């Protein structure tokens, strides 16, 4: 019980096509893969930062780690939010991973409060129309109702099926490395492995950890990076791939896997039933969107299906072979004439 | 009876020789190491075994 | 002795045969069918589900040119971009303005959903037909499953059950079938290995674990934006997931005869279609010889109460003499009218009843009580409803 994961990997910067605004940035708060392999509606989103983990590798729920410029920095649980067209209910944070209960929209925000008070968001255009479980279509789910087959991200945060590629991060491009030193630049390495290039003479292009100078020099016709081989990070199509290493790679179990549960839907109330020669009359009374359905119970079936908005009344034709009539989430109606 | 791989020599993925804290003594080295054996089934007894420690 | 029979393939109705071996009392036996099962010969041709488009980091080269080659991956593709100058947080990722490339890499797998989330296609054959079957036999309700053949015999309280041949060998489903958990469809899926982009069968494997994998789904790379680090591609959306939202009404609602289609095993239930042969071979003990039975005279029928309609709503009162007591069975003549009970008590100059069904308005029928036959006169008026719940 002593593991942690958490320690070997890092909370990331990459590309995000609208930050705010309508703009590109790279994002603390990135997204990376929206999944909506669910029934019940339930969303697992990718995000480069880690939730539920501190700067120092330390498990804190409340707490909340992105990478700010060079460093991760911590930030409170309770700012981060998810929204659609209106506000998401989160059921579940772990590192990358979040679970959220989504309405109808077109396009999905992922976003946070740091320590500085600035808000940082994530949009992609997602289209979320999650599909009815059953006949009906109903907005709160019962604790009684007809048991369906259906999938959800489980709310657990081991890590045992389901698992993602991480690598060590590319090189870092920092200008601050270098500075202009009548007439020379100077490349200041702080206890870090830099790579360099300059269009001069002086010094051609290599890996230094140590200060290094290039006489007669601008500092726009030369280049410095800060390379990180210390720590793992996910392998993102938004960050560009470790020049050097390229194909190295890792992989780690990761939370919340997709599984196959029970979904508990209403069954709509019996509609009031007056009975005709070799013919049913229904007064349906819809609380919510439900499905109305029938078939001849001979050879030749003749199935027809219609959606019931509000209150309607339906004229039924009852054959020889008989009629079954499905009414919603309720067990079919079998009718016979006398 | 699932072995592991760190260079030349060859180890049982739970039981590696950098053990305790594999990451903290040596953070590049451990990580290399698991990239080695990525492709290997006993990953994950090695992937548990290096990132414990206290 | 053998007695056989044939009752109509409707299920929740129960009939009445009179077995009349010569020379001992008549036997009233009620059957009523639990169920009628009808499972298809399956052989998995493959399974489909969501595709996951697995994109590395591109491999950005720096002052250089990058190099794809060919790699033995599904709908695997691979580009190198020239005059790429991508940007991070720090500033310019490359020195280089117009001398370097981006290599882009993709290619398609199944989803971790695969496990979970799939449909499989499956080719059905041969159906093999069985029955459920409840029977009242001496005074008692014995549960009776075997296989609609004609061969399969059931030895119940020492009575031997043949069920079948089924008169129609019809079945719901097609040659090609697809099933997604609990709902089954007749669907003609595109063979294994043909699987057009963005339409059903987009991704194929054999089964949800296995490591072979087809992908058809038209993954087109393409160049990234300016001073941006990412993979942009086109690609023909999920062929499992559009089929999800647009495959309609499975067999359970579409089927002809009143089928109802149920999953592991997929089956065909209560298919109301044809008739079924019913061999009862009753044993010796059971029977009772006709002078060591009650015999019945001085019978008179009145009814005080009679409905024509598909429930017992007839009720028939019949005075009579007794020789002894004993147990004797009740049984109508005539066809029209069908007794609810199969065997009464009967002591001496005591009187019986009974509750029939009939769908005549003038009921002129007879009454077995033993050997001995009863007439009933009844005038059954028509009922309120013109449509009834049960057949
Ligand atoms: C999930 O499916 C498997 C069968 O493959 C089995 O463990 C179980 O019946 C299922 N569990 C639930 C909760 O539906
Ligand atoms: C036999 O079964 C029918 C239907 O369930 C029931 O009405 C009847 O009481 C049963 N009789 C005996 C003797 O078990
Ligand atoms: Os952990
Ligand atoms: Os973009
Ligand atoms: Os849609
Ligand atoms: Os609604
Ligand atoms: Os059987
Ligand atoms: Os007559």
């Amino acid at each position: 019980d002593n593991f942690n994961v958490y320690k070997a990997t890092r909370p990331y910067l990459a590309h995000c096509p609208d930050c705010g605004e309508g703009h590109s940035c790279h994002s603390p708060v990135a997204l990376e893969r929206i999944r909506n392999e669910a029934t019940d509606g339930t969303l697992k989103i990718q995000v480069s930062l880690q939730i539920g983990i501190k700067t120092d590798d330390s498990h804190d729920w409340t707490k909340l780690r992105y990478m700010d410029n060079h460093m991760p920095a911590d930030a409170e649980r309770a700012g981060l939010f998810v929204r659609t067209s209106a506000p998401c209910t989160i059921t579940g944070t772990m590192g990358h991973f979040i679970l959220a209960r989504c309405p109808k929209g077109e396009t999905l925000t992922v976003g946070f409060t740091d320590s500085r008070k600035i808000s940082h968001s994530c949009t992609h255009p997602f289209h979320h129309d999650p599909p009815v479980i059953g006949r009906e279509k109903f907005h709160s789910r019962p604790q009684h109702g007809k048991e369906l087959p259906c999938s959800t991200y489980v709310q657990s945060t081991a890590a045992t099926t389901e698992e993602i590629e991480v690598h060590m991060p590319p090189d870092t491009p920092d200008r601050t490395l270098m500075s202009q030193q009548s007439g020379n630049v100077k490349i200041t390495v702080n206890g870090q492995t830099v790579r360099y290039k300059c269009n001069c003479g002086g010094s051609n292009e290599g890996l230094t950890t140590t200060d290094k100078v290039i006489n007669n020099c601008k500092v726009d016709q030369c280049h410095a990076a800060v390379t990180n081989h210390k720590k793992w990070q996910y392998n993102s199509p938004l960050v560009p791939r470790n020049a050097e290493l390229g194909d190295r790679k890792g992989k780690i179990h990761i939370p919340f896997p997709l599984a196959n549960v029970t979904c508990r839907v209403p069954k709509a109330r019996n509609p009031t039933v007056t009975y005709g020669k070799n013919q049913v009359i229904m007064l349906l009374y819809p609380d919510h969107p439900t499905l109305l359905s029938y078939r001849n119970m001979g050879e030749e079936p003749n199935y027809q299906e219609e959606w019931v908005m509000h209150k309607k009344e339906v004229v039924l034709t009852v054959p020889t072979e008989g009629l079954e009539v499905t009414w919603g989430n309720n067990e079919p109606y079998k009718y016979w004439p006398q | 009876p699932v072995m592991c791989l760190l260079a030349n020599t060859t180890f049982p993925c739970s039981q590696p020789p950098c053990t305790p804290c594999c990451y903290e003594k040596e953070p590049e080295e451990t990580l290399r190491m698991l990239e080695d054996n990525v492709m290997r089934p006993g990953y994950y007894q090695l992937l548990q075994a290096s990132l414990t420690c206290s | 002795y053998e007695h056989v029979t044939v009752i109509p393939n409707t299920v929740g109705v129960p009939y009445k045969t009179l077995v009349n071996r010569p020379g001992y009392s008549p036997m009233v036996l009620e059957m009523e069918l639990l169920s009628v099962t009808l499972e298809p010969t399956l052989s998995l041709d493959y399974i489909t589900c969501e595709y996951k488009t697995v994109i590395p980091s591109p491999y950005v080269k720096c002052c250089g040119t990058a190099e794809c080659k060919d790699k033995n991956l599904p709908d695997y593709s691979c580009k190198v971009f020239t005059g790429v100058y991508p940007f991070m947080w720090g500033g310019a990722y490359c020195f280089c303005d117009a001398e370097n490339t981006q290599l882009s890499e993709a290619h398609v797998e199944k989803s971790e959903s695969c496990k979970t989330e799939f449909a499989s296609a499956y080719r059905a054959h041969t159906a093999s037909a069985s029955a459920k079957l409840r029977v009242l036999y001496q005074g008692n309700n014995i549960t009776v499953t075997a296989y609609a053949n004609g061969d399969h015999a059931v030895t119940v309280k020492d009575a031997k059950f043949i069920v079948g041949p089924m008169s129609s060998a019809w079945t719901p489903f097609d040659n090609k079938i697809v099933v997604y958990k609990g709902d089954v469809y007749n669907m003609d899926y595109p063979p294994f290995g043909a699987g057009r982009p963005g339409q059903f069968g987009d991704i194929q494997s054999r089964t949800p674990e296995s490591k072979d994998v087809y992908a058809n789904t038209q993954l087109v790379l393409q160049r990234p934006a300016a001073g941006t680090v990412h993979v942009p591609y086109s690609q023909a959306p999920s062929g499992f997931k559009y089929w999800l939202k647009e495959r309609g009404a499975s067999l359970q609602h579409t089927a002809p005869f009143g089928c109802q289609i149920a999953t592991n095993p997929v089956r065909a239930v209560n298919c109301a279609v044809g008739n079924m042969p019913i061999s009862i071979d009753i044993p010796e003990a059971a029977f009772t010889r006709v002078v060591d039975a009650p015999s019945l005279t001085d019978m008179s029928c009145e009814v005080p109460a009679c409905t024509h309609s598909s429930d017992f709503g007839g009720v028939a009162i019949i005075k009579y003499a007794a020789s002894k007591k004993g147990k004797c069975a009740v049984h109508s003549m005539t066809n029209a009218v069908t007794i609810r009970e199969a065997e009464i008590e009967v002591e001496g100059n005591s009187q019986l009843q009974i509750s029939f069904s009939t769908a005549l308005a003038s009921a002129e029928f007879r009454v077995q009580v033993c050997s001995t036959q009863v007439h009933c006169a009844a005038e059954c008026h028509p009922p309120k409803d013109h449509i009834v719940n049960y057949p």
